């Protein structure tokens, strides 16, 4: 009875991908998931939600990356928020969290590809606390694209504290063991720079601060040319820091040059 | 920077305007020349050299003098040298951006494939952009709109190398080596082609106006589906290209202008007021210079930040310190796009009196008569036709337009069924804007109220936001009848059962629902203050107190400061009592210690306001 | 209405389940002769329906009634009649020829033949093909019990075809010529005498031999060639050079592409004995002791005959002698230039030197011609207009970097000088570098796919070259090109990046200082590891292709041990990661799943295998697209079964139980548990495969509902996981028994959509026949898990499995049947848990030498039945092997626990079976008798302690005394007998001495010197006497063994084994030193050969060792005094003489 009209509206979801209109293929996919939630079934109206959700970044991407529209104005970002949502809601539910926490990585990859990082951060720490007990590695890679994120919207002191957690739960679950010394690497070179950037009082300045700065007053020419750059930016040396930066530039990637150049702007 | 809003005293003198744009050729040449036969300059140098050189060719007077056939070798070697620093930053050796004499020819692909790239490496967030330094996304993205408006580039950058790849050329001479003709409509039935041609005519807007009228015809000649919708889409995007508001076109020095639905306030403006605009105005451009968004501003500079509201024939530009609270507060503090409250029928309420470069008039008319003949069809193009009447309805300097507009949306609702939600929240606030415009009658309020009524109860969730913009539409400036007031209050049990439900968790339901719901309950509370209860005002501090008690994870940044924005326009209204503004005080002064630096800031704005209003 | 009346034929053959009876073979002889009959109509539909019915019936009734069916087949191949029903049944015969008992081959042979010369005979096109598609198949499982009479006669009917003019009649004969000699009796002399015949048919070229002879001799030799690695001698070969030397020039446009590809195929995988002469330097003339000037034949001295070889052929087709010129392609083929072109590039590829000769000899007539020219405008045909010519220069100038860079050692300055001051070109090889860089951009996909091959052959011999700088820029020149339109292009790209070690090339990138620029003047570091790994091969697991996406999982495989991430706490420096590499080289029961052992590691593995893992899990989680996910099982789970999980155990942790690890199982059991990724099975069995070893590599940590579990945050999973597979089990019986529908998947409504395509693809796999695949859903599929079943069974316990033991039992009284080989060790698992059960002075000296010098400071001192019955009878009816091997492991397994033995209550017809496979093993008719022979005999050893054992060393005294070589079967048959008796009366002391005589035998082997180190361990321990007596017999015959360099200790575990015994011997054996020094200062018969001087000098070593421990200086330099050891023992003059010699 509902098991055809589920395939008759996959058949014309089908039929409408290939004609490649995209708000209504994706309605014909909710109608599948909610004829699916009228059974008891479980993950495949969580795959109805996510398929429809895919089908509206993908129309959204259509109409801000590949069409950047001075008309557009995110209306299938609310709608595969509200699918999403629903999603994430059945997979929490039926007690599975890492197939959640990916889509909420998706929702954050989604809605960071836009021009809009505030709620990507948001997403990415949920995704991020969706996956603390079981895969450690991915909580980490969803906190350093948060990061990224927080990074990319200005919120420092959200970049400093994200830093610090990735920091403490990499030496948590680290003994460093493999792909948590590229963390270790990418969060102590960000988090000077992040600290010399905004320089804390000692009333705030937390005591895992107080030990990178008792470290600075990893590759070893890296290591050596910050140690360097924290000397100089606490004696207040402009000459030093513009000849310790063409030599900093190779060594340090695209977010890391940015957060050195905001550091050699507010010494300026 | 400074020049753009100096007396006239302190502009640039006209005759060293050759001078300067030498000079700017000059650092860009120093770059380029440094990149090659040392190290890199440094971040300093580099940034100056790209800065003065975007406002260079930010400015009217200084583009007209770059746009000279006397400079042609100076914009080729602007092009060349910008090209230079933009693949030694992002290109790698051995890879590329994305998978007459000859410097001409070399200029206007490397200006093409320019574009393409900021289609694809330039843009922020994307992973293909995260080997630029992320400070000079804005900088190179300006650069590269602002270049490719030249008259050199421009014929050759809006034909699509699809179209080089199919085989068109003809012989091109304006005084240039490349002054193209214009690319023929038999081609434009391909579905690619025509989407690489909407997106050069969406990042690159336009220049002199035979430019406009040119996309215009070519666009009319367009009008399988997939084409029409495009078309339709390219259609609103070049009509709502022409309302971009100081050089009126230019997607580098301009962005979508708004009209404010917040009355000018009546607490400032005395002989105690000016004090504290001075102060709020100091402290909200110190919180603009942290959270605000850059889509006005291309520099680095803090000093800069301003807002496209004119004066209200469109007169000047209002500075940024005199609207301290006109911004409506469903806008993310700085961003500058279409968000479906640009104009408040305030604006055509006056602009035009009427009260119950371009002839747009023309282009808007032939739009109506379309679509009324195009109504009266495949679902697809029905829906994306009324999101086009919704969003170029704000071009329209004539009731009758409203009046054909309204009844051929009533007559659509009639002929169309009701199990459709996607044109239902393309519908709702195109109907209820319809109703805005003209008088609030009987026939009139009674069925977009049932509409609305209906259509809050959907399971779609645009369908609710388009539902609360209707709500907000309905209640702007209409006197309501006392029969059509009482079918409101219904909105307020939605508020309250939707405010109470996400008082905990907040980033987890939505982001801009609640923003714009809160939005609309502010605008409830101070324009309609006896039509509901004053418990609904008590219920609703306290709901904003769970707001903003909440962890940094827990609520957003946009709404922390939107519903620290909201708050702040019901203290400066003298509409609310004294124990809501006492228990606001208590609530200040325990947000106040937070660790965040701007929920800090603003919360801090909120104590200095709270002692200022007795 | 025939179609249905054959079809319901089918139908009640199918629907029977009574066999074994005479009637019913009576109805079903009728029934595969009226199936027959059914395919002789002439349409399409009712053949059709005949062929799928057919094999319908034949593979349904493959396991009851298989003789039967091919009595009926060989009944209606020996008709000859319509070429269509000899042709269905020819082949039918040939796929079901491997299913023969070897009781019953020699009759069918006997029976075979004459009809295989009348099928030779036809002159049916297709009957011909379906003939070369059936010979080999049949002679590899028919062709060791053949006379040397038949196989002869075979060959004369095979060879009397090579005079026709179709082609497929001459390539049906030559493949099935060189087919039924390969397998035949004795390989090497049906190899001299075929070529003896085949040269007998070109006895001298000089007059006419029927030209299409000519092309089906050549298409024979062309298949003989790959297979020749009495003996073929070297005259033979070198008449077949000149042959194919001769045969260049003849007027056809057929003849010269056959000479080319003969002469191809010879220089790309040569024979020794004529690569030797071909690469000497007067060569042929020792083995006889459009051309308009003297090129000079291959008999004159003073230049090798690779050189003429060049000259000619580049003189005869791709080169006009005059001028820098193209050759045009109105005289001369294209194809003929391209394989021209691969002739002349492998013939670089063996002897340099040959590229940088005067093509003309002589100078050729000055007035007309102003200058000469070399061979060096053979890389002037990339500007040729036609690809697969660009292509094939592509590959000549990379082969010829590779050939010059690995003939000489790297020398190239020196080398250079010398061949410019010999001959007059001037050419260096960045003359050619750019060239090979130019081809690799080019518009076609050919030259580019050519192109990636020459790089392939050439990079990492650039690029550890003084020319490494061009060997970055021909890596980074690769690196553009992984998306191009082609998947053949994509997996040879993605090949030539597994074969480079990163850590030279991050070494070439530290120390090179403005390349990081490159063209276009950029600024900032150039991450190769990171643009390669996480940018190339992860990304390209994300093609739709499955074998890009196979292959891609193949070059991470190989691209792990070789990375080199920065800073590792072992290697820091390159330069120490690549002296690391270099000299390791040069200078020195539970299931698969799990391992209790302590599991010493290295730590650069660990660091760059869990960077490969965290990146590949990463995308396996964010995966936006839906082939990645498929890309990443496989990837994963072969980087399991390659690296395992509970050895590099630290690789794979991500933090699940901190502190023998879990890893990634959640994702995956997320991953399994959703309703997308079962419905394809190719990365399905890969989820299970990595489920169960993510599983299982947390055993040894936890394990001290699932009691012995003792992790409970664990327990669920595995519940799940088990649960799972018990659902998939059940489906398979549900499609092995065609029924429509604890383990129970009536109500889930995600496992119906996977019994619909497990049945879609059953029914896919009964219409088709082909037997041996590799590649097959559902058989793999029931493979994999049944595999990762008993691979978690072993975590199980009587209480877990108590409730459900019958209906496991159950379902694999149904699945039996399809796949028995990893069926049977799943009821072997389950019958298990039933009962119980860094420097670079540390790296390239110091820590070698104190190993050395530590190792010589130690060397100073109820319900089983009905399967277990259905497992016997399938096993004394079956051919395959491994199921033999796992039949025999369940009866020791079974015999091992104290069982009576009822299950022969009656007979021993087993033993019986047993013993006329040893018959068959002894005359060498058994076709796999390796992997069986070990595990007949440790069954044997383990049934004798209640058979007595003297008839096991009588039947392992059989085999020894008169068989094939000893490595295969003689050793391992008495490994178990001596692993069973000496570690576990006056009888058995006999048996004893009678075994190690045995043993005494046979000491020229390795692994019989570890078995005479588990001799001497167990001899010593008891008494001192017998043992220092032992080691004085087995010490004086050992020595005159390793004097005479009669031992076979050329392999490094040899001479350890043997240094090993020289550690273990007894001190009081050695004693003198006479005996030590007399078998030392010993010269070999002839040290011209290679393997002579590594025996001899392996003699040396493992004695000079002994001399350096076991016995102090001034003793040796005493027994050296009293002998008469010359010192000119081994002059300069004797190695010498010797090497001349």
């Amino acid at each position: 009875n509902v098991a055809e009209a589920g395939e008759q509206f996959g058949q014309l979801g089908r039929e409408l991908r290939a004609q490649e209109c995209l708000p209504y293929a994706a309605w014909c996919q909710l109608a599948v998931a909610r004829c699916q939630q009228a059974l008891f079934h479980g993950p495949g109206e969580a795959l109805a939600l996510t398929e429809a959700a895919r089908l509206f970044l993908r129309q959204e991407r259509d109409a801000r990356q590949r069409l950047v529209c001075p008309a557009a104005y995110g209306e299938p970002l609310q709608a595969a928020a509200s699918a999403l949502g629903a999603a994430v809601r059945l997979h929490l539910e039926l007690g599975q969290p890492a197939a959640a926490a990916a889509l909420c990585l998706e929702l954050a990859a989604a809605l960071r590809d836009l021009g809009q990082p505030a709620a990507a951060a948001g997403h990415f720490q949920r995704a991020a606390q969706l996956q603390l007990p079981q895969l450690p590695l991915a909580a980490l890679q969803a906190l350093g694209e948060a990061a990224s994120c927080q990074l990319l919207a200005r919120d420092y002191t959200g970049a400093l504290a994200v830093f610090t957690r990735m920091q403490r739960l990499a030496r948590e679950h680290g003994s460093a063991l493999g792909a948590f010394s590229d963390v270790l690497v990418r969060c102590e070179v960000s988090r000077v720079l992040l600290l010399l950037l905004l320089q804390p009082p000692p009333a705030k300045l937390l005591p895992e601060h107080a030990q990178t700065l008792e470290k600075y007053s990893l590759p070893e020419e890296l290591f050596l040319l910050l140690q360097s750059l924290v000397m100089a930016t606490h004696e207040k040396d402009t000459e030093a820091i513009k000849s310790l930066q063409v030599e900093m530039w190779p060594l340090l990637t695209a977010e890391q040059n940015h957060l050195l150049h905001l550091v050699l702007q507010e010494t300026i | 920077v400074v020049v753009s809003k100096l007396p006239s005293h302190l502009h640039l003198p006209p005759e060293k305007e050759k001078d300067i744009v030498k000079f700017v050729v000059a650092t860009l040449e120093a770059l380029s020349w440094h990149l090659i036969h040392e190290q890199i300059p440094l971040s300093l140098d580099l940034q100056a050299g790209l800065d003065c050189c975007c406002l260079a060719l930010q400015l009217p007077g200084l583009w007209s003098v770059v746009s000279s056939t006397e400079f042609v070798t100076h914009a080729c070697s602007l092009i060349h040298c910008v090209h230079f620093i933009l693949e030694a930053v992002a290109v790698q050796p051995g890879e590329q951006l994305l998978s007459n004499p000859k410097y001409i020819t070399a200029a206007c692909e490397m200006v093409a494939e320019m574009v393409e790239s900021l289609q694809s490496v330039l843009a922020l967030g994307h992973k293909r952009n995260s080997g630029v330094p992320a400070f000079l996304t804005p900088l190179l993205r300006n650069i590269i709109i602002s270049l490719a408006r030249l008259p050199l580039v421009n014929s050759y950058t809006r034909v699509p190398p699809l179209v080089w790849k199919l085989g068109w050329s003809p012989k091109p001479g304006g005084d240039f080596g490349t002054a193209f003709p214009e690319i023929p409509v038999e081609f434009l039935q391909e579905k690619e082609v025509f989407k690489e041609f909407i997106y050069r005519i969406n990042t690159l807007g336009w220049t002199s106006r035979t430019q406009f009228e040119e996309t215009w015809a070519t666009l009319l000649g367009v009008l399988r589906t997939q084409i029409n919708v495009l078309a339709v889409q390219a259609i609103t995007s070049l009509v709502l290209s022409a309302m971009t508001v100081p050089v009126a076109g230019n997607p580098a020095v301009s962005c979508l202008e708004q009209q404010p639905r917040n009355k000018p306030l009546k607490a400032l403006d005395t002989r105690f007021g000016r004090k504290l605009s001075i102060i709020r105005g100091i402290v909200e451009q110190e919180i603009q210079a942290m959270v605000s968004k850059r889509e006005n501003i291309a520099t680095h500079h803090l000093y800069q930040a301003w807002d496209p509201v004119p004066s209200l024939t469109t007169g000047a530009l209002i500075s940024h310190e005199k609207l301290l609270l006109q911004i409506n507060p469903e806008r993310e503090l700085g961003s500058m796009s279409y968000k479906l409250g640009q104009v408040s029928i305030h604006s055509v309420w006056l602009g035009n009196s009427i009260t119950p470069g371009v002839d747009i008039h023309s282009c808007s008319q032939f739009l109506l008569e379309l679509y009324s003949r195009w109504i009266l069809t495949p679902a697809i193009l029905i829906s994306e036709v009324v999101r086009s009447l919704l969003v170029v309805s704000d071009l329209f300097t004539e009731r009758n337009q409203f009046e054909l507009m309204y009844v051929t949306l009533t007559e659509l609702r009639r002929v169309h069924p009701s199990e459709d939600e996607i044109l239902a929240q393309y519908l709702v606030p195109a109907t209820c804007k319809a109703a805005a415009v003209l008088g609030m009658d009987k026939a009139v309020a009674e069925p977009v109220s049932r509409l609305l009524e209906s259509t809050l109860r959907s399971s779609h969730l645009p369908s609710r936001v388009g539902a609360l913009h209707g709500v907000l539409y309905v209640l702007e400036c209409d006197l309501l009848d006392d029969t059509a007031k009482q079918l409101i209050p219904v909105i307020s049990d939605y508020l309250l059962s939707n405010l109470k439900g996400i008082a905990h968790c907040v980033n987890i339901h939505s982001q801009q629902h609640v923003l714009v719901m809160c939005a609309t309950a502010f605008y409830l509370i101070e324009n309609y203050p006896l039509d509901v209860g004053p418990e609904f005002s008590a219920s609703i501090i306290q709901m904003c107190g769970v707001m903003l008690s909440g962890s940094e994870e827990s609520t957003p940044s946009i709404i922390y400061h939107c519903a620290l924005r909201g708050l702040e326009r019901l203290l400066l209204s003298e509409q609310l009592s004294r124990l809501d503004a006492e228990s606001l005080v208590k609530l200040s002064v325990d947000r106040v210690n937070v660790h965040s630096p701007h929920r800090a800031m603003a919360a801090l704005g909120l104590m200095l306001t709270c002692m200022y209003t007795g | 209405d025939r179609v249905n009346h054959c079809l319901t034929i089918c139908e009640n053959i199918v629907a029977q389940s009574v066999r074994n009876s005479p009637e019913f073979q009576k109805l079903l002889g009728i029934a595969m002769e009226l199936f027959l009959l059914c395919s002789d109509d002439a349409e399409s539909d009712v053949r059709m329906v005949a062929d799928e019915c057919l094999n319908k019936v034949i593979k349904a009734l493959m396991d009851s009634n298989l003789p039967r069916l091919q009595l009926e087949l060989y009944k209606e191949i020996k008709k000859n009649g319509a070429p269509r029903s000899l042709r269905a049944a020819l082949w039918r015969f040939a796929e079901l020829a491997h299913l023969v008992r070897p009781q019953k081959c020699r009759p069918y042979l006997v029976n075979l033949l004459p009809c295989l010369t009348r099928t030779s005979k036809r002159p049916e096109e297709s009957v011909q093909e379906t003939l070369a598609a059936a010979v080999p198949k049949i002679m590899a499982s028919f062709g060791n019990f053949a006379n040397d009479n038949e196989i002869k006669v075979l060959l004369k009917a095979f060879i009397a075809n090579l005079k026709s003019s179709s082609p497929t009649i001459r390539r049906t004969a030559a493949g099935s010529a060189v087919s039924i000699c390969q397998h035949s009796r004795r390989t090497q002399y049906f190899y001299s005498w075929l070529l003896n015949v085949l040269l007998g048919l070109l006895v001298p070229v000089e007059d006419e031999h029927s030209t299409l002879l000519i092309l089906g001799v050549l298409l024979t030799l062309r298949y003989l060639v790959p297979l020749l690695q009495v003996s073929p001698s070297a005259e033979q070969l070198v008449q077949v050079y000149e042959l194919t030397l001769h045969h260049t020039q003849h007027q056809d446009h057929n003849v010269v592409t056959g000479a080319l590809e003969l002469l191809q195929q010879l220089f790309r995988t040569p024979p020794p004995e004529l690569l030797q002469t071909l690469t000497a330097v007067g060569g042929i003339g020792q083995l006889t002791a459009r051309i308009k000037g003297d090129i000079g034949q291959s008999t004159d001295d003073d230049s090798a005959p690779l050189v003429h070889c060049v000259r000619l052929l580049s003189a005869s087709f791709l080169l006009t002698g005059g001028k820098n010129v193209l050759v045009p392609d109105r005289d001369v083929r294209v194809s003929v230039k391209a394989l021209a072109l691969s002739c002349v590039g492998a013939a670089v590829a063996l002897h340099p030197e040959s590229f940088f000769s005067k093509l003309y000899k002589v100078p050729l007539d000055t007035t007309e011609y102003p200058e000469e020219q070399y061979v060096s405008d053979i890389l002037n045909y990339i500007d040729h207009g036609d690809p697969q010519v660009r292509g094939a220069t592509a590959i000549l100038c990379g082969t010829l970097i590779c050939s010059i860079l690995s003939r000489s050692r790297f020398h190239v300055g020196d080398w250079m000088g010398t061949i410019r001051t010999l001959t007059g070109n001037t050419f260096s090889l960045a003359d050619c570098i750019p060239l090979l860089r130019k081809t690799l951009k080019d518009e076609s996909s050919v030259t580019c796919k050519l192109a990636c091959t020459a790089v392939r052959n050439c990079v990492m011999s650039l690029c550890s070259s003084s020319y490494s700088e061009l060997g970055l820029q021909l890596i980074i020149d690769v690196l553009t090109l992984r998306n191009s339109s082609y998947w053949l292009v994509r997996t040879e790209l993605l090949e030539t990046l597994a074969e480079i070690d990163f850590r030279l090339v991050s070494f070439l990138e530290a120390k090179a200082e403005n390349l990081h620029r490159g063209a276009h003047h950029y600024t900032g570091l150039l991450k190769l590891q990171e643009r390669v790994l996480n940018n190339v091969v992860i990304h390209l697991l994300g093609d739709e292709d499955p074998r890009v996406r196979h292959v891609a999982a193949a070059s991470l495989i190989r691209l792990v041990p070789k990375l080199f991430y920065k800073c590792d706490q072992g290697q820091a420096d390159p330069v120490v990661a690549v002296a690391r590499d270099q000299s390791s080289v040069y200078l020195k029961r539970i299931y698969r799943g799990y391992n209790l052992l302590p599991s010493i590691t290295d730590v650069t593995m660990e660091n760059n295998l869990s960077r490969v893992i965290a990146a590949v899990s990463h995308e396996l989680i964010t995966s936006t697209t839906r082939a990645l996910t498929f890309g990443c099982c496989e990837a994963l789970c072969l980087l399991s079964t390659a690296f395992p999980v509970c050895i590099w155990s630290l690789g794979w942790h991500c933090g699940v139980p901190p502190l023998c690890t879990v890893g990634m199982a959640t994702m995956i059991l997320t991953l399994l548990s959703s309703a997308w990724f079962p419905l394809d099975l190719s990365a399905h069995q890969d989820a299970l495969i990595l489920a169960g070893n993510l599983l299982a590599a947390s055993a040894p940590k936890s394990l001290r509902v699932w009691p012995a579990l003792g992790d409970r945050a664990l327990v669920p999973m595995v519940e799940q996981l088990f649960s799972h597979l018990l659902k998939v089990i059940n489906i398979c019986a549900h499609v092995l028994d065609d029924v429509a529908p604890l383990g129970s998947f009536y109500h889930l409504p995600s496992y119906l959509r996977l019994h619909d395509v497990l049945k879609a693809t059953h029914a896919n796999y009964k219409v088709t026949l082909d037997l041996q695949n590799s590649t097959e859903k559902f058989g793999g599929f029931l493979r994999s898990a049944l595999d990762v079943l008993s691979q978690i069974l072993e975590l199980a316990t009587l209480q877990d499995i108590g409730k459900c033991v019958e209906e496991i039992l159950g379902y694999l009284k149904s699945c039996f049947s399809r796949e028995p080989m990893m069926a049977t060790v799943c009821v072997q698992q389950l019958l298990k848990t039933l009962f119980g059960t860094p420097g670079l002075y540390h790296y390239c000296f110091m820590a070698p030498y104190t190993h050395f010098t530590q190792a010589l400071a130690d060397a100073s001192l109820r319900l089983f039945e009905p399967l277990v019955i259905k497992a016997l009878k399938q096993y004394t009816t079956t051919t395959c092997v491994q199921l033999q091997k796992q039949v025999l492991d369940l009866l020791a397994q079974l015999v091992q626990l104290r069982v009576n033995y009822c299950l022969l209550d009656s007979d021993q017809v087993f033993i019986g079976f047993v013993l006329k496979q040893f018959e068959y093993i002894e005359v060498g008719q058994f076709r796999e008798s390796e992997a069986i022979i070990p595990n007949i005999f440790f069954f044997l050893v383990l049934l004798s302690y209640e058979i007595g054992i003297p008839k096991i060393i009588q039947l392992c005294d059989g085999i020894m005394a008169s068989g094939r070589k000893a490595v295969t079967h003689a050793i391992p048959a008495l490994q178990p007998i001596v692993h069973d008796l000496f570690v576990l009366g006056k009888e058995l002391e006999t048996q004893k001495e009678v075994v190690v005589s045995m043993l005494l035998r046979l000491i020229q082997y390795h692994q019989v010197l570890e078995m005479f180190i588990l001799v001497l361990q167990q001899c010593h321990k008891e008494n001192e006497d017998k043992w220092k007596r032992l080691s004085r017999q087995i010490a004086d015959i050992i020595l005159p063994m390793l004097a005479k360099q009669q031992m076979h200790i050329d392999s490094h575990e040899a001479l350890g084994v043997l240094n090993t015994l020289f550690e273990i011997l007894a001190p009081s054996s050695l004693r003198p030193v006479d005996m030590l020094l007399r078998s030392m200062f010993v010269t070999p018969n002839t040290m011209a050969s290679v393997s002579t001087v590594q025996l001899w000098i392996s003699g040396i070593l493992a004695i000079l060792r002994v001399l350096i421990s076991q016995s102090t200086e001034d003793i040796v330099l005493s027994r050296i005094q009293e002998l008469s050891f010359s010192p000119y023992l081994i002059s300069c003059t004797v190695i010498n003489r010797l090497r001349d010699g």
